[PDB]
Formats: structure tokens, C-alpha cells, sequence
RNA sequence: AUUCCGUUAACGAACGAGACCUCAGCCUGCUAACUAGCUAUGCGGAGGUAUCCCUUCGCGGCCAGCUUCUUAGAGGGACUACGGCCUUUUAGGCCGCGGAAGUUUGAGGCAAUAACAGGUCUGUGAUGCCCUUAGAUGUUCUGGGCCGCACGCGCGCUACACUGAUGUAUUCAACGAGUUUAUAGCCUUGGCCGACAGGCCCGGGUAAUCUUUGAAAUUUCAUCGUGAUGGGGAUAGAUCAUUGCAAUUGUUGGUCUUCAACGAGGAAUUCCUAGUAAGCGCGAGUCAUCAGCUCGCGUUGACUACGUCCCUGCCCUUUGUACACACCG
């Protein structure tokens, strides 16, 4: 089992994003977007996976079960709290939001901030602290 | 500097290198084995794991931030 | 909404709900920096 | 000969180890009669008085001088694994005693001479001084413990193969050992400043 | 040949394997989800932490026979870090404390001290001496 | 008609605390009661530390102020009259008595 | 009449007492053996006074150890010094004083904290540095 | 390379005192004497080696 | 001024709830062991108090 | 050490220094401990040959004994006492056995004459004079600010990694602090609920009685493998609790997610000589809620030197001065 089968990927592409084949599953997937350690870790035990091999070792089976894992929380019994989108502020949904969803999301948030002109919109808007840090002194980059 | 390649899984003719030379090495740890057989620390392990189960190398001493290894038969 | 000196005009929008009314209510003018004063640097 | 039932770290016999200078010998305690010890941790009073530090023994020194650098400080149990650990790789690629082979690293490592800053006012100035046998010992001790440290750091190697490689490499003038090719640069530039 | 005159080390793995073939645990459905403590970063790595951490808590109120939750919380706890401040002391979860008691006192080896906490029984005292006998 | 009555000296002068401490057992002494004690309890150190300046200027000087708590702990085996009795002897200023049953 | 001497070692603030009797040469530590003391690393200085006086001249005496306060090292030297001072008390209150001595000698030849307390304590801390000498850092512009 | 005993100690050398000023006597010639500036702590009985012996120590003040 | 306007605002907590009990001043207050004195004053009181300096 | 021996137009004195007092270090010697313990015994549980014997735990004995361990009162103890050298037959110094201790044993508190236009009128119902004193510079209420951010500086915290990070297992402190009992206020054990944060219910402690059965670094075994990487944790999004009358300009604390500079730091510059430096955590002050701060505490525990006046300064003497606001003359 040491040795390299001849199915073994260096890069795999998950979400648009390159995912190194070296890498250990869980820390693997932490490249994308929106997964960290800890929702690597209970996507890949609730998947089956075994922990113990590296991104390229697996099939593509097992990436399509991780992303359905990741895709579906609930369908797993993922807690609501272990969710990085809670309480979504339209639908009112809990989900896990990953790649470019999240990066919308974000911007939706901001946006939202910035049009009725609330204080942490402008905040954003003018590119300074939004929460409460002292300026005076820190964060001078331009 | 250039990044150092090490890989993760062997491949056939390293494994066999492993098999070949490992178990004539006066001093065998994962660091020694990564450096010469270019492989990562974790491979270094199993290999040598693999290599204490075949019986070629006996430990030295074992502890968890070292491991001493050497060859079985002179 | 008073912010301390003025009583400054909002109004209400189905975004702003659940938030605070001081938060639409700037207390401060924003900073725009002229050119430092004397003892500045050299500190 | 003199037998002594103490061996460092039940492993090592301190019978056989001879110091082979005489310049140095008396302030290195790695002999059978010098008070053995079976471990380098003693917990001794050594800076009460002048010269009373060279009465410790050199493998505690060595063990001493492993806990450099801030995040290291006091922490004596990992140093003293770390120096067992380098000894038990000394005796497997060299199969002679390790503390013979500290003792003969230290003595090759040690600078005789040195360069003495001389003059004031701004002027760089130098002459070539002596080194006494006390501090080429502490001298010795500390660029080997240097050496091992900077070859262990941002390296897989550990840190107790870098130590025993670099003790290996100056029990015998190889001059791959960081120690040897610093004391070589201190004479050289001791010669030149003569 | 008791416990006392075991390694703490090799009495937990064997106890933790005795425990998970005996088949009395009720491992609750968030054993693979939640972190020992607020203090960790990350969940065990080992698969059978849950029989590990019974049979250590097992092995502390066999010596030991006043221990409680908060007891446990504060034994398992430890350093937490904070970024860019200083590490202080945090205790860890109470809940998987309160949960391995609980199993544990199912099983007759602790029952409640009249004191307060638990306190082995002479089950546990046997259980726990013949898994010590038979670590040689 | 027998107790174990209890008595509590506590004082901030080692001395006068010591000596009235000897007084009540010689006292019980003398009426061949049976006395346990004197105990002395660990000495309570109040300690407050404060800067000495008035103000915010100079280098930062601190006192260390200390306030000293002796406290004696007495049981003797007899009736409460008996005890009242040998209590009522004359006590100096700054220690306090408080005799009670277990 | 029963046959016995307790005799303690300090280190800092860890203070251990060992329990000597009559026995078949036992030595544990709160109900562990001797051979179990934590770190293993210590366990060579744990063990001195017996290995320079052999198992032998331990066959006929209990020992029970009981260690409190300071930490892993200072514990490990105050067992260490109690289980020393008392075997050489035993020696002498039930062995021929000529034994003792000989022990004694042995005991301070190889090292004399093995009998002797170590006196250093931490320095009280001055107002003015975090430390008893280590002083706020000065500046002057 | 020879080697050479401290006899005497004469005193601190320098403008911070940092050399020590010596009598050492060749061991191999016992009739020999020289001047030599040490640097680190020395006291007598102790023995150097003098990678040249020809140079005569002079005060560094 | 008008009973719930005039001195209305809580002041169950905070540096505002404690004055010195010697000169009133609510600044520097030394709560420990019930003094309720502001650094100044116990320092000037301290001996009267029973604190004494050993070191 | 203006400490002494001595020299001596000085002789006798008075302050400072020392003495002094506090803490720490030794006492198997004294007094005494059910608010501290040990020992043996009686009973009980477990293991071992299972009765008797051995090992280990739990519970009682105010008529089992005792004070080694803990506490704190009285005392003892070091005086350089003793030996060898140097020094004026002095004052003294170096080394050395013994000793808990031989730097004044270690660390502190206290601390002279004469001064500063040094700080404080924002500690004071300390205070002169001046200003104001009802549309008040008094007092109180609401709201905001003291935190505002192109920039410069000071004390710091976190790091740049494998002498490591993470996940297990393992187990050693000290100084301290704690309630109005109202259903209950302060420290909080135990049980239950919860992933956590937190919540509910029985209760202990006005305290060597209860929290307190009371840390981390570290030790131990695995994963990681030189990759800004499972280093680092800045910034930011969503959401959940607690304090408070009120949390927005996030009070603080949790969960998931985002994952910046930083790869050891130029000229310069600080602190430090032994249980010290450094690392590690803990208690108290502030405190309804907030510690990266300060004051203390302990744990692990070093390198180097034990010298000098080169730099920066201080003391004494001699000497020059056109200085005395005193060379920033
Ligand atoms: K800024
Ligand atoms: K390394
Ligand atoms: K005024
Ligand atoms: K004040
Ligand atoms: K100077
Ligand atoms: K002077
Ligand atoms: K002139
Ligand atoms: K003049
Ligand atoms: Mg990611
Ligand atoms: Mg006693
Ligand atoms: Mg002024
Ligand atoms: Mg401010
Ligand atoms: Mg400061
Ligand atoms: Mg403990
Ligand atoms: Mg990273
Ligand atoms: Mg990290
Ligand atoms: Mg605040
Ligand atoms: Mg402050
Ligand atoms: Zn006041």
C-alpha cells in the first residue's frame, strides 16, 4: 500500500478549485472556499472516507460523496451551529455556502450595509475598522 | 532556494532502493530516510514501520520526538 | 435621531429593521486629514 | 585503572576515557575519577566562585548550553533527552564510547588564540591574545552547541542527529563541523591581527 | 497486581479496550462531532476517544472517590489561546464528563458518593484489578 | 454537666494575645479543668499596596502596608458557669474573647 | 515495640517523608512503586541512593514515601534525599554505627544534597521590573 | 606550537581590563620565561597553548 | 428640579455609586476589606487604621 | 561605608552608615493542636496462596499513641568561631575543613545636612488671592465625546516554527480572596439540562472547618514533514448566550467560516551576576460586565564574569579658572 497506484492524481478539481493530490483528504479540502478543519473533519467521517489517505489516493465516488455531504448538512445530521450560514438573513435557511457563494453572499451583506447607510456600511464603504478597534495607531497601510 | 519534492507515496523504484539499501544503514530514522531516499516524514515512518515488521532493522530506541533504527545483522 | 447636536433625518425602510437607530445617526463627521502640524515627527 | 560502578545513564562507562590535553585537562570532568554521574541533571551550585563551573561535568555543560535562545529556557528534561538520544547515535555510527567522543570534540573545537579589541576613541584596533583553558572549553561547547542548533533549525533533521553529527565531525578535524570552521576563522583572524 | 502497579499509560489502553468489547457504552450520536473542550481546536484524532476518556475517568475515581463534573472539567482542561493575548486556564466539556459518569454508574463501576461526586464500587474495584492483572 | 466549650482569641499584638492565652489556661489549670490549646491558626496578613505619590508624577514608589490577624483557638472540658467564671478575668485592650459550646 | 524512623527531604517547597521499617526491602511512592516515579527521566536521580548502596542493604527495611508540594524535579530530589537520611537513621537507631557511617560516607562522597536540604528559595519580586532584578525597560526620548 | 605553565599572575591588562597579564614557563624548556596577555579567567598552574612563542607581551593600556 | 427627573439616573454600580468615605472624592477608591478610602487618604490614615510598613 | 587601625593643634561630641525591625533559610531540642497531620490497631472493599499471610484503598476510636510531616509562640544557632598564608606584633584580606548558612547569610523596610521656582490647587470641609455665582464656571437630566485617523514616537502582547503545532494519556505549587440571606446579593462544591457558551435545582463557607480533591510550561504516545505548511492569527461575515436601565462606534464570552503582514529584524538602544536571566502559569487591585497593565506568588531553570575605568556617571584629594543664573557659564 505504500506504493503509488497508477490512479494516483496529483491535482484534482473540486468547485473550480485546484485541490493538491498530495495533501491529506481533510487538510485537502480545506482549500475550498468556506471549509475549514473542523467541517473537513465531519464532512470526511460522515462520508466514510478513512482519514488515513491522501487527496489523490481516493476515487472520484468518494469527491461527489464529500461534496454531496458538504452540499446537504442537514440530510447528515450536521448541527445547525456547525454551519458558517445560520439563520440566513432571505431564505431564513442554514446551509454551508462554499466557493464563490460565499463570496456572494459577503457581498450581499455589504451591499445590504451600505444602501440603507448604516454606520458599519460606511464603515466598509470608507475602508476603515467596523468593529470598535482604535485607530490612532494600528492599521496604517495607506 | 528550490523547493524540495518529496513524495508522499512510493513509487516502484524507490520502494525497491528502500528494500534494497535501507537495511545496510549503520543509522536509520525518518529524517535520514527522507533525505535519502527523498521522501516525506510520514513515508519515512511507515517505511520504517514496514521495514521493522519484515525484520531487516531492529530499534535502537524509540521515543515519540525520535526514533533510532539500524540494521538487523551486521 | 439625535446624535448629540442635531436631530438628523431618516426614513424608516424594511432593511433597517431589527437594527439599532443610532446606527443611522452618525455621531462623529468623518475624517478628511490635512497636512501635520508642527511636531509631527522627529519624536 | 581506576573502575567506577557509575555509568552515565546506567548505558555509558566511564572507564577508558582519557583527556588527551594537557592544557585542557584539568577543566574537564568525564573521567571515572572525577566524580562520575549518572545523569547530566544535578542541580549543583556551580557559579558560587570562580573556576568552581569547571568542576561540573562537561556532558551537563553540553546540556546547559542546549537550552539557548528564549524559547528554550529551562527546559532541562528535553535537553538531557536530546544529549541521550545524541550520544546513543554517536555509539551507533562511530562504536566508540560517546564520551570520548564529546571529550575529543571539545578539545578540537576549543580556540587558542584570539584577537583583544585594543585602543579607544573610535578606532578598530586589534592585537593576539592567549585563551586560557577555561574559557577554550566554554569556548568549545558553545560552537558546538551553535553549530547543532543552527544545522537543526528549519531542517527535518532533529535536533540530536545535528547535535551528534556535529560532535562526530569535531571529535576529528574534519573541518565539516561548525565548530572547527569557526575556531579556524577566530585563529586565522588572530594571526593576521598579530 | 493492582492498578497502582501499572503503568497510568498501558491501564488506560487496555481498560478502553475492555470497555469497548464489553458493549454496555451508549456512545451518544455527538461523539463525532464535538471537541473535547472550548480550549481545542480540533476533535480527537483517535476514533475510540470516548472508551479512552472512560476509562481514564474511571481510573480517577477508582483512586480518587469525590470527583464530580466540575472536578473532571477542570482535570481534562488546560491552557487556551487567544491570538494575540496571553494563554489562560479553561475547563473542558462538562456534558461529555456528565455523559461517561452516567454510562459509567450503568455499568456498576461508580455509584453516588453520600459526600457528593462518585465514588467507585466493589465491581469497579474487581473489574479495574482484574484488567490490571492481565496487562502483563 | 460537662461541655466542650470552645474559645476564640483574637488579637493584632502577639504579646497581649499570648499572655492572655497563658492566663486562661493557668487559670483553668488551677481548677483541674481539661484544656486542648492553645491552637494557633495561620496568621492573617492583610496587605494593601498603594503608590506613594499623591499624583501621577516621579518614579512609581509603592508602600506595602500590612495589618496582622493572631487567632487562638482554646476548648476546655467543664460546665458553661465554670468557664463564665474563669472569662471574667481582666482582658487588655485590643483582643477579643468569644467563648461558645462545639 | 514497633521498628521505625521518619525522616524528610526538601527542595523549594516539596517536602517528601519516608516511612522506614522492618520488611522485606519494598520502596513505593504513595502506593507506587519506586520503579513507576514520573518523568522516567528523573528516575536515574530517584534512584541514586540505591544504586550506589546496591538493593542489598534495602532488603530488610519497608520503605513508604509520601511527597507534597513544589513540582516534578523538586519532588523527585526531596524523595530522593528522605529515602537517603532515612536509611542512614535506621542504620543507626538499629544497626551497628559502624554500618551507618560507612553508608553516610558513601552517601556524601557521590553527593552531599543527597543529606543535606539545598537552601535557595525565590527571591520576592520589586516594585518597579517584572522580576526580584529584571527592571522595566528605560527610555529616554 | 609549544606549550607553557603559568608561574605568576602580574594583573589585569587593557583598557576594560579584559586580558590578564602572565609568567608562563615553557614546559619544555624549563629555563625559559616569556610575556603572554590571556584572555579569559587563568590563575596559576594552569598551562596554554602558544601557538607562537616568539612575541614578548606588552601592557595593552 | 421635578422628583423623577431631578437625581434619577441609576447609580446602583459603577465609580459614580462610591465616594471616599473620608474626604468624598470617588477616585482612587480602595474597596478592600470594606475601607471605602481613596488611596490618598488611607495613606494618610493607614497608622490610625493599623497598617503597618515592614517592607 | 567619614568602617576601622593609626597619624595628628586638636579634644570631646551630634546626625547619616552600622546597629535596628520584617520575610526566607537550620532545629527529629520546648509548649500545644477533632479548624493539621503521622503511626499501629478494629472493621470493610479489591487483588494475590484467597480464611490464617502479603499489597493497596475506605470508615470510626475527644480514654490508642505521638508531633517527623502542617501551623505559630518561646528560644537556640554564625561570631569569620577554627586551620594555613599575606598584611605595620594593627585594622584587616584570600583560601580551606566543619557547618543549614562563611559576599553585611539572602531580600527588603527605615534613612542625614542643604536644595529644585521638579509634580500635585483634578485626593482632601487643606489654603491665600483673582474670576464666576441664577440666562451660573454651582447642581441635576437627555444625548454625544474623551476611542474619532494620510502620519511620527514610548511601554508591551502574539509570532516567524519540528528544541515545533495539533490530538490523546499522564500529574507536581505558592501568595491570596470570598455573602445583606431577602426564594437570592460574595467564593462556589454536588446533581440535572446543553456541543459550547450558558441555564435550573439541592446545598457549604463571615472561613487552617466550605470553594480549595485547588495551574501551565513540562512529561508521555500518535498525526503533521520544511510547504507561509496542520506556523501565524490580523481582518471580516453569519449566528448564539451572559452583565447591565441601555451593548450601535462590535462590553465581554461561544460556534462555523475568511486566513493579512511576519521566513529572526539597519543605524541605534534596555535589563540582568543564582534559584538570578529567560520561559510558564496563578492570586489580588481596578471590577455590574471587561487585563495585552500594575502589585505579589509560585514552577522549570541557564550562559557568562567575579574585572576595569575605555564609554556614561558618582565619591575623595591635588591643581587651573576671566564661571557664581555657576560650562546649557
Ligand atoms: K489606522
Ligand atoms: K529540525
Ligand atoms: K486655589
Ligand atoms: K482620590
Ligand atoms: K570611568
Ligand atoms: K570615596
Ligand atoms: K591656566
Ligand atoms: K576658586
Ligand atoms: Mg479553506
Ligand atoms: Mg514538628
Ligand atoms: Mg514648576
Ligand atoms: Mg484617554
Ligand atoms: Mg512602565
Ligand atoms: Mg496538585
Ligand atoms: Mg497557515
Ligand atoms: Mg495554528
Ligand atoms: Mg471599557
Ligand atoms: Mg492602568
Ligand atoms: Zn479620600
Amino acid at each position: 500500500s505504500l506504493v503509488a497506484n497508477e490512479e494516483f492524481q496529483h491535482i484534482l478539481r473540486v468547485q473550480n478549485t485546484n485541490v493538491d493530490g498530495k495533501q491529506k483528504i481533510m487538510f485537502a479540502m480545506t482549500s475550498i472556499k468556506g471549509i475549514g478543519r473542523r467541517f473537513a473533519n465531519i464532512a470526511c467521517k460522515k462520508a466514510d472516507i478513512d482519514m488515513n489517505k491522501r487527496a489523490g489516493e481516493l476515487s472520484a465516488a468518494e469527491l461527489d460523496s464529500l461534496m454531496v455531504v458538504v452540499a446537504n448538512p442537514r440530510q447528515f445530521k450536521i448541527p445547525d451551529w456547525f454551519l458558517n450560514r445560520q439563520k440566513d438573513y432571505k431564505d431564513g435557511k442554514f446551509s454551508q455556502v462554499t466557493s464563490n457563494a460565499l463570496d456572494m453572499k459577503l457581498r450581499d451583506d455589504l451591499e445590504r450595509l451600505k444602501k440603507i447607510r448604516n454606520h458599519r456600511g460606511l464603515r466598509h464603504y470608507w475602508g476603515l475598522r467596523v468593529r470598535g478597534q482604535h485607530t490612532k495607531t494600528t492599521g496604517r497601510r495607506g | 532556494k528550490e523547493k524540495v519534492n518529496n513524495m508522499v507515496l512510493f513509487d516502484k523504484a524507490t520502494y525497491d532502493k528502500l528494500l534494497s539499501e535501507a537495511p545496510k544503514y549503520k543509522l536509520i530514522t525518518p529524517s535520514v530516510l527522507s533525505d535519502r531516499l527523498r521522501i516525506s516524514g510520514s513515508l519515512a515512518r511507515k517505511a520504517i514501520r514496514d521495514l521493522m515488521a519484515r525484520g531487516s532493522i531492529r530499534m535502537v530506541s524509540a521515543h515519540a520526538s525520535q526514533q533510532i533504527y539500524t540494521r538487523a545483522t551486521n | 435621531i439625535y446624535n448629540g447636536k442635531t436631530f438628523n433625518q431618516i426614513e424608516v425602510k424594511p432593511e433597517m429593521i431589527s437594527h439599532y437607530l443610532a446606527e443611522f445617526s452618525i455621531s462623529y463627521k468623518p475624517v478628511k486629514h490635512g497636512r501635520p502640524g508642527i511636531g509631527a515627527t522627529h519624536s | 585503572k581506576v573502575h567506577s560502578d557509575v555509568m552515565l545513564f546506567n548505558r555509558w562507562t566511564y572507564d577508558d576515557v582519557q583527556i588527551n590535553d594537557i592544557s585542557v585537562e584539568d577543566y574537564i570532568t568525564a573521567t571515572a575519577s572525577k566524580h562520575p554521574v549518572y545523569m547530566p541533571h544535578t542541580a549543583g551550585r556551580y557559579q558560587a566562585k570562580r573556576f568552581r563551573k569547571a568542576q561540573c561535568p562537561i556532558v551537563e555543560r553540553l546540556t546547559n548550553s542546549l537550552m539557548m535562545h528564549g524559547r528554550n529556557n529551562g527546559k532541562k528534561l528535553m535537553a538531557v533527552r536530546i544529549i541521550k538520544h545524541a550520544m546513543e547515535i554517536i555509539h551507533l555510527l562511530t562504536d566508540q564510547n560517546p564520551i570520548q567522543v564529546i571529550v575529543d570534540a571539545v578539545i578540537n573545537s576549543g580556540p587558542r588564540e584570539d584577537a583583544t579589541r585594543i585602543g579607544s576613541a573610535g578606532v578598530v584596533r586589534r592585537q593576539a591574545v592567549d585563551i586560557s583553558p577555561l574559557r577554550r572549553v566554554n569556548q568549545a561547547i558553545y560552537l558546538l552547541t551553535t553549530g547543532a542548533r543552527e544545522s537543526a533549525f528549519r531542517n527535518i533533521k532533529t535536533i540530536a542527529e545535528c547535535l551528534a553529527d556535529e560532535l562526530i565531525n569535531a571529535a576529528k578535524g574534519s573541518s565539516n563541523s561548525y565548530a572547527i570552521k569557526k575556531k579556524d576563522e577566530i585563529e586565522r583572524v588572530a594571526k593576521a591581527n598579530r | 497486581r493492582t492498578v497502582k502497579d501499572v503503568s497510568p499509560h498501558e491501564f488506560v489502553k487496555a481498560y478502553a479496550a475492555h470497555l469497548k468489547r464489553s458493549g454496555k457504552m451508549e456512545l451518544p450520536e455527538w461523539t463525532d462531532i464535538v471537541k473535547t473542550g472550548k480550549l481545542k481546536e480540533l476533535a480527537p484524532y483517535d476514533p475510540d476517544w470516548y472508551y479512552i476518556r472512560a476509562a481514564s475517568m474511571a481510573r480517577k475515581i477508582y483512586l480518587r472517590g469525590g470527583l464530580g463534573v466540575g472536578g473532571f472539567r477542570r482535570i481534562y482542561g488546560g491552557n487556551q489561546r487567544n491570538g494575540s493575548r496571553p494563554r489562560h486556564f479553561c475547563k473542558s466539556s462538562g456534558s461529555v464528563a456528565r455523559n461517561i459518569l452516567q454510562q459509567l454508574q450503568n455499568m456498576n463501576i461508580v455509584d453516588f458518593d453520600p459526600k457528593g461526586g462518585r465514588r467507585i464500587t466493589s465491581n469497579g474495584q474487581r473489574d479495574l484489578d482484574q484488567v490490571a492483572g492481565r496487562i502483563a | 454537666q460537662i461541655h466542650k466549650i470552645r474559645i476564640t482569641l483574637s488579637s493584632k499584638n502577639v504579646k497581649n494575645l499570648e499572655k492572655v492565652c497563658a492566663d486562661l489556661v493557668r487559670g483553668a489549670k488551677d481548677k483541674r479543668l481539661r484544656v486542648k490549646g492553645p491552637v494557633r491558626m495561620p496568621t492573617k496578613v492583610l496587605n494593601i499596596t498603594t503608590r506613594k505619590s499623591p499624583c501621577g508624577e516621579g518614579t512609581n514608589t509603592w508602600d506595602r502596608f500590612e495589618l496582622r490577624v493572631h487567632k487562638r483557638v482554646i476548648d476546655l472540658f467543664s460546665s458553661a458557669d465554670v468557664v463564665k467564671q474563669i472569662t471574667s478575668i481582666t482582658i487588655e485592650p485590643g483582643v477579643e474573647v468569644e467563648v461558645t459550646i462545639a | 515495640a514497633v521498628e521505625s524512623v521518619q525522616c524528610f527531604g526538601r527542595k523549594k517547597t516539596a517536602v517528601a517523608v519516608t516511612h522506614c521499617k522492618r520488611g522485606r526491602g519494598l520502596i513505593k511512592i504513595n502506593g507506587v512503586p519506586i520503579e513507576l516515579v514520573q518523568p522516567e527521566i528523573l528516575r536515574y536521580k530517584a534512584f541514586e541512593p540505591i544504586l550506589l548502596l546496591g538493593r542489598h542493604r534495602f532488603a530488610g527495611v519497608d520503605m513508604r514515601i509520601r511527597v507534597k508540594g513544589g513540582g516534578h524535579t523538586s519532588q523527585i530530589y526531596a524523595i530522593r534525599q528522605s529515602i537517603a537520611k532515612a536509611l542512614v537513621a535506621f542504620y543507626q537507631k538499629y544497626v551497628d554505627e559502624q554500618q551507618k557511617k560507612e553508608i553516610k560516607d558513601i552517601l556524601v562522597r557521590y553527593d552531599r544534597t543527597l543529606l543535606v536540604a539545598d537552601p535557595r528559595r525565590c527571591e520576592p519580586k520589586k516594585f518597579g521590573g517584572r522580576g526580584a532584578r529584571a527592571r522595566f525597560q528605560k527610555s529616554y526620548r | 606550537t609549544k606549550h607553557a605553565i603559568v608561574v605568576k599572575v602580574m594583573g589585569r591588562t587593557g583598557s576594560r581590563g579584559q586580558v590578564t597579564q602572565v609568567r608562563v614557563k615553557f614546559l619544555d624548556d624549563q629555563n625559559r620565561f616569556i610575556m603572554r596577555n590571556v584572555k579569559g579567567p587563568v590563575r596559576e598552574g594552569d598551562v596554554l597553548t602558544l601557538l607562537e612563542s616568539e612575541r614578548e607581551a606588552r601592557r595593552l593600556r | 428640579g421635578h422628583s423623577n427627573i431631578w437625581n434619577a439616573h441609576p447609580k446602583n454600580y459603577g465609580p459614580g455609586s462610591r465616594t471616599c468615605r473620608v474626604c468624598g472624592n470617588p477616585h482612587a477608591i480602595i474597596r478592600k476589606y470594606g475601607l471605602m478610602c481613596c488611596r490618598q487618604c488611607f495613606r494618610s490614615n493607614a497608622k490610625e487604621i493599623g497598617f503597618i510598613k515592614y517592607r
